């Protein structure tokens, strides 16, 4: 019932930054509050217990406050090993815990727009009287942009799933894949299949069509 | 060429002029002896901020000996009958006075910062305040040891008094190379004694006086949040309510606790608050109110206690800062004017005329109300606190 | 040194049941209250339930009120949660946290020590082998859909391991049919597309499939 | 409906300074996000920077990322663009733009005339 609301999710930030991530409650819980580290595949350790002290072992560079229902938590120097997502929980009593909503610290990076690249699908997957068209985006930076399907220059909805990956190792970027997936009886009666791509580092969006 | 009396003011208003030094001498001795009187012989009194006042009234002492009779008896008696070593002894000290009370109000005020804003660090030891006021003294002699090392008294021709013997006036003033090293001289002086200290001691008791209203606001909360959520409770026809009546309640405790035997009290309330919540989460409201009606046995038998006492340091600890605020003020207010016709003198391209009135008639009077802010800081001290006051009936029975 | 272990979690179908098991070693579990804490795939932690075994005293999430049932163990020294009439939001990672008792440090310390934490997957979807298809392509990227296969693990390499720049293997998304779909694509100079051969090997160990398909230019 | 001014720019030697400034009349700025592209001769309309809201974090091209800094002020509904270090290369017609995504896709529609900025 006590709304714990986590409002700083994207956070990109190079190393040595001072992040900072505020946590706003509903009901006026004392300093009760409690941030925690999750790096992906693995368990969420605590970072910061009673809003202001640090938990044992964790480094110092972290530092949490709190001010009035205002819990806010503080990287002053952000070591590469500092990018994971960090909760913010509220413990008052055992059965009242809510967690935040959760930030993903990510590393700050020159604005990439994405190489646009269509698949039409495989004759052997159109044995199977399914058709999926796949565009991807390569190599993009601000995880941001916008893909859209026309077919014969209409958009659909509810037929179109993307996944992304997380930011890169070595260049630090982002690449999507978004399928469109139709029946062949719904893929024979029309043409050309285009995806449009919106990116903030794109003056105008990126269009790449098929003819069938 | 100019023939002067002995006497240059007339009889009616050099007895009113003399009247007046002798009142604030008089004023300032029996404060300032009764003040030294009190903190040396009660042992209970002895402080930080009480040997600032001890070293407070040393000052105005020294000003009261060295300074006051000497300019009293220039101004009524035609140029400078004393010799130069008078001179600039009571020169020197005036500015060693000076400077040693404004960095001990500093010290007070940053001492009673220390003690309201940050609590929780460590007081400051009696013997961290007596090094403070041999360095506070250090720097003051340090800061205007060149007055007095550098001063000399000068014959004028021009004017010769006599009785029936005739000779020419004399004056000590300081005889700089050149008045821009003495303007120089004078404003960072201005700067660092009068400035900056006004700025930081009243941006410091500002902050002092968010501080101290805040700390009482909070503890009224909590205590009226614990208060009349139990009344809730009772009242209250459902377990739904009970259960959130209980949140509020639990964070309260949790932060009344906070604020700074008082804590363990606060661990039982805490725990039959989770007492009463295991029941209202089990569904029943019953039990759990009658888990929550035995929280007022332990609210009026620990927490009333603790509330009250609580309130009752943040009442007597504004007092004192005000008081505090008031000989700050005060002083600042007294020095005023002697500062401001030292600059309105020296930058202000004024006429002959304007500075021949700001000479005779603004000079003294400016020059009075510094020399009479010594007399002020007892009375203040008196007035504002009961212990001087009993202080006072004690000696003055025991010597009358 | 104080460690939480879950297990019991695994697959089953919506509607079914399941038990997970939070072993405590290092400290006891009367001196402390367990609690579980779920975490969905893509989305943030969420409190399940806990257990005090002190007093016994149980509470959950409102979300599993009357679906779930957390008991604790001494002898063991472990907690249970009994997740029956599970359904298909249910599925995600369980952690075994450890919240002290009030006063005191303990109690202001929540959740220091939490378990490595089990997954549980609620779906009605078989078991099956995925169908590996290809995507015919300065630089030109190449790849291949694996997708209709579950459950979610699956490994795709390209040339035996040999490529491995430029190669992006997108996460799984579920299906609106339970299946999972992935898209392996590797960004390869336009000169290679005449001549070199790209080949991407899909493994399933639960299906026990080695699909090795053949990517080439149109 | 909405339209946006840009000013700044002229004729500055290498190595010069120049505080370019859009300002958008007609709408609110401190929803959406503000960013400059550039357009030189022969070359189509690259991206040079943008910021998003105050909060979030401005970013910047790989040309200009360490001389050029995207500041935002919404009390005037402005985003300035100042350039430091100017090299002969900044030669073109700059564009500032606002995109009607609160969620930042980059969906351009209101973009102005542009400032010409010419280094030598």
């Amino acid at each position: 019932d006590i709304q714990m609301t986590q409002s700083p999710s994207s956070l990109s930030a190079s190393v040595g930054d001072r992040v900072t991530i505020t946590c706003r409650a509903s009901q006026s819980v004392s300093s009760a509050v409690a941030w925690y580290q999750q790096k992906p595949g693995k368990a969420p350790k605590l970072l910061i217990y009673s809003a202001s002290s640090l938990y044992s072992g964790v480094p110092s560079r972290f530092s949490g406050s709190r001010s009035g229902t205002d819990f806010t938590l503080t990287i002053s120097s952000l070591q590469p090993e500092d990018f994971a997502t960090y909760y913010c929980q509220q413990y008052l009593y055992y059965s009242l815990v809510t967690f935040g909503q959760g930030t993903k610290v990510e590393i700050k990076r020159t604005v990439a727009a994405p190489s646009v690249f269509i698949f039409p699908p495989s004759d052997s997957q159109l044995k199977s009287g399914t058709a999926s068209v796949v565009c991807l985006l390569n190599n993009f930076y601000p995880r941001e942009a916008k893909v859209q399907w026309k077919v014969d220059n209409a958009l659909q909805s509810g037929n179109s799933q993307e996944s992304v990956t997380e930011q890169d190792s070595k260049d630090s970027t982002y690449s999507l894949s978004s399928t469109l997936t139709l029946s062949k009886a719904d893929y024979e009666k029309h043409k050309v299949y285009a995806c449009e791509v919106t990116h903030q580092g794109l003056s105008s969006p990126v269009t790449k069509s098929f003819n069938r | 060429i100019t023939y002067v009396n002995y006497y240059l003011h007339q009889p009616q208003v050099a007895a009113i002029f003399i009247i007046s030094y002798f009142l604030i001498f008089f004023l300032c001795m029996m404060g300032n002896t009764v003040v030294c009187f009190i903190v040396m012989r009660n042992k209970h009194m002895h402080t930080v901020t009480n040997l600032f006042i001890l070293n407070l009234a040393i000052s105005d002492l020294l000003v009261g000996i060295f300074c006051m009779p000497i300019t009293l008896l220039d101004n009524i008696i035609a140029g400078w009958p004393f010799g130069n070593t008078m001179c600039k002894i009571s020169g020197l000290v005036q500015g060693i006075s000076v400077a040693a009370s404004v960095f001990t109000l500093v010290a007070i005020a940053v001492d009673r910062f220390q003690c309201v804003v940050y609590p929780f660090k460590p007081k400051l030891t009696i013997k961290t305040a007596f090094v403070i006021i041999m360095i506070i003294w250090v720097l003051a002699i340090t800061i205007m040891s060149p007055s007095a090392v550098m001063l000399h008294v000068q014959e004028e021709k021009y004017y010769r008094v006599r009785l029936n013997k005739t000779s020419p006036v004399y004056w000590c003033r300081e005889d700089w190379p050149n008045q821009e090293m003495r303007k120089i001289y004078t404003t960072v002086l201005f700067a660092n004694i009068y400035l900056a200290p006004l700025s930081l001691i009243v941006i410091m008791y500002g902050r002092i006086g968010i501080s101290a209203r805040r700390q009482l606001a909070d503890l009224e909360d909590n205590w009226e949040t614990l208060n009349d959520n139990l009344k809730v409770i009772e009242k209250a026809d459902n377990a739904a309510q009970v259960k959130d009546a209980l949140t509020k309640m639990r964070a309260a405790a949790l932060d009344a606790q906070k604020a700074t035997d008082f804590r363990h009290g606060f661990d039982i309330l805490v725990g039959q608050i989770d007492d009463a919540l295991k029941l209202a989460n089990e569904g029943k409201v019953k039990e759990a109110q009658a888990a929550a009606e035995q929280l007022k046995t332990t609210r009026n038998a620990y927490i009333q206690k603790y509330l009250e006492r609580a309130r009752s340091t943040l009442r007597k600890k504004q007092k004192i800062i005000k008081m505090l605020l008031i000989v700050a003020l005060l002083f600042i207010l007294s020095w005023l004017p002697l500062w401001t016709l030292m600059m309105l003198s020296d930058y202000a391209d004024l006429s002959p005329n304007e500075l021949q009135i700001i000479n005779i008639y603004i000079y003294p009077f400016a020059h009075w109300l510094a020399f009479g802010n010594s007399s002020v800081n007892p009375i203040i001290y008196g007035f504002f606190n009961e212990n001087f006051r009993r202080g006072f009936q004690e000696a003055f029975q025991l010597q009358l | 040194e104080v460690q939480l272990v879950e297990s019991g979690g695994g697959l089953v179908q919506p509607g079914g049941s399941l038990r997970l098991s939070c072993a405590a070693s290092g400290f006891n579990v009367v001196d402390f209250s367990l609690h579980w804490v779920r975490q969905a795939p893509g989305k943030g932690l969420e409190w399940v339930a806990y257990i005090s075994s002190s007093s016994g005293s149980t509470s959950y999430a409102d979300s599993v009120k009357g679906r779930f049932t957390i008991s604790a163990d001494t002898s063991k020294n472990t907690a249970y949660l009994q997740m029956n009439s599970l359904r298909a939001e249910d599925t995600a990672v369980y952690y075994c946290a450890r919240w002290g008792y009030w006063p005191g440090e303990p109690w202001w310390k929540a959740f220091d020590y939490w378990g490595q934490g089990t997954l549980v997957t609620v779906s009605s979807a078989s078991t099956k082998g995925p169908s590996v298809f290809p995507l015919a392509p300065g630089t030109a990227a190449l790849g291949c859909l694996v997708k209709d296969y579950f459950p979610e693990p699956v490994t795709v390499s390209w040339n035996s391991g040999a490529l491995t720049s430029g190669v992006h293997t997108f996460p799984a998304v579920l299906q609106s049919s339970g299946l999972y779909s992935l898209s392996s694509v590797v960004t390869v100079p336009s000169s290679s597309l005449g001549t070199q051969t790209y080949i991407c090997n899909v493994n399933h160990k639960p299906s026990n499939t080695k699909v090795d398909k053949k990517v080439e230019p149109k | 409906q909405v339209q946006l001014q840009e000013s700044g720019g002229g004729l500055v030697q290498p190595g010069g300074s120049l505080r370019l400034s859009c300002a958008a009349s007609g709408r609110t700025i401190s929803r959406y996000a503000m960013s400059w592209f550039r357009q030189a001769p022969g070359k189509e309309r690259e991206f040079v920077a943008v910021a998003r809201r105050s909060g979030d974090g401005a970013f910047y091209a790989d040309s200009v990322q360490g001389r050029f800094t995207v500041s935002r002020d919404d009390a005037k509904n402005t985003v300035y663009l100042q350039m430091n270090s100017l090299k002969p290369e900044d030669t073109a017609v700059y564009y500032c733009a606002i995109d009607s995504d609160t969620f930042y896709s980059g969906s351009y529609d209101y973009w102005g005339q542009g400032t010409q900025v010419t280094v030598s």
